[PDB]
């Protein structure tokens, strides 16, 4: 039982993580009820997967965790339990047994520039599929199959890296739409987050 | 760039509204269009943004809307200090991004 | 919340321009935020030159960019426009504006005049 702990800094940072890198934030030993968020901006989605948002606000949580995205327009449907597709297959992916539930609001306003933001970076390729919740940072040329390179590139050899262009004018389905996934756990362990009683 | 009307006048009191348009190949649009007034000497300020929007401290006669191809503003009662221009902006897509479009004349 | 700018009212063509803007207090702690300046001839209309982000991005407009540059005093003291190879068709006067995505140009200032000498 102590003060509000710092959703302010998970929900309100200036600048958000790359999708390829994504940052994790243990928020422990607090007081927290799930009302502040209904004052933020109007949701693209609110979908939860485990609990109903209503009756969120009287239940003890094991842990919690944050983490903070940058998705691209209208791809955002694939962040669920099960569904595959680029960022899917080679970047953060979701356990067959989710619990927690994905927030999203449009950024269009904070995340994007003139001609376009080339600050974040999406894995299209690997050598194979990654499981459920890792990270991979390392950054090497990439051949095709048969023929050996490194560092040059050329005839099948190019970088693993892309940046988005953004711009202010793609519409909806090519707009950044932050959004942020939490992690709960039901009365498994002694509660170190609970709600207002 | 953009076309708007070079003259506009109209009894003081009412009636009178003005409009801006474009083509729709180059200005992907959607959203974030915006009216500025200018006065001689004086800097210009905001009126209106994203389409249909007031923003705080601004007057209650001022408000308009968009439709189609053809984005517009409304203005009601004409005093002795309406008479400023009106310029409207928006993101293109081609070489210069911003264009100020030819403005208005009161 | 004051915005302004100064510059040589007089420039001798040949004279390459090195105006400075400073402001006195925004939001600092923010993302897609940036100061951008206008110009205005007599008559025509308006056309955007540049603008820079807090993250020190550098976004000069097409067809211009050989004859700009930026210096950014990083201590939020104020904000240098250099521009090269002056050009009497450039003749005008010179805004800054606190630029952002719901508000194209949220604040502008009086502004300053140049013209050239020759």
């Amino acid at each position: 039982i102590t003060n509000l702990c710092p959703f302010d800094e998970v929900f309100n940072a200036t600048r958000f993580a790359s999708v390829y890198a994504w940052n994790r934030k243990r928020i422990s030993n607090c007081v927290a009820d799930y009302s502040v968020l209904y004052n933020l901006a109007p949701f693209f989605t609110f979908k939860c997967y485990g609990v109903s948002p209503t009756k969120l606000n009287d239940l003890c949580f094991t842990n919690v965790y944050a983490d903070s995205f940058v998705i691209r327009g209208d791809e955002v449907r694939q962040i669920a339990p099960g569904q595959t597709g680029n960022i899917a297959d080679y970047n953060y992916k979701l356990p067959d047994d989710f619990t927690g539930c994905v927030i999203a609001w449009n950024s269009n306003k904070l995340d994007s520039k003139v001609s376009g933001n080339y600050n974040y970076l999406y894995r299209l390729f690997r050598k194979s599929n990654l499981k459920p919740f890792e990270r991979d940072i390392s950054t090497e040329i990439y051949q095709a199959g048969n023929k050996p390179c490194n560092g040059v590139a050329g005839f099948n050899c190019y970088f693993p890296l892309r940046s988005y262009s953004f711009r202010p004018t793609y519409g909806v389905g090519h707009q950044p739409y932050r959004v942020v996934v939490l992690s709960f756990e039901l009365l498994h362990a002694p509660a170190t987050v609970c709600g207002p009683k | 760039a953009l076309t708007q009307p070079a003259s506009v006048s109209g009894s003081p009191g009412q009636s009178i509204t003005v409009s801006c348009t474009g083509t729709s190949s180059d200005l992907g649009n959607f959203q974030y269009v915006s009216w500025y007034q200018h006065h001689p000497g004086k800097a210009p300020k905001l009126l209106i943004y994203e389409v249909s929007k007031r923003p705080s401290g601004v007057s209650n006669r001022f408000s308009g809307s968009k439709s189609g191809n053809t984005a517009s503003l409304t203005i009601s009662g004409l005093q002795a200090e309406d008479e400023a221009d009106y310029y409207c902006c928006s993101y293109t897509t081609t070489t210069i991004p911003v264009a100020f479009g030819g403005g208005t004349r009161l | 919340i004051t915005l302004k700018e100064s510059g040589p009212t007089l420039v001798k063509p040949t004279q390459t321009l090195t105006l400075t803007c400073a402001f006195s207090g925004f939001s600092l702690n923010t993302g897609g935020a940036g100061v951008g300046w206008i110009r205005q001839p007599p008559g025509k209309a308006l056309e955007w030159l540049a603008l820079i982000y807090w993250d020190g991005d550098k976004r000069y407009n097409p067809s211009l960019k050989s004859r700009l540059a930026i210096i950014m005093d990083t201590s939020k003291n104020r904000v240098v426009l250099t521009m090269t190879n002056m050009d009497p068709v450039d003749t005008a006067t010179y805004y800054c504006a606190h630029h952002k995505i719901e508000y194209i140009f949220d604040y502008w200032g009086q502004g300053t005049l140049v013209a050239v000498s020759s």
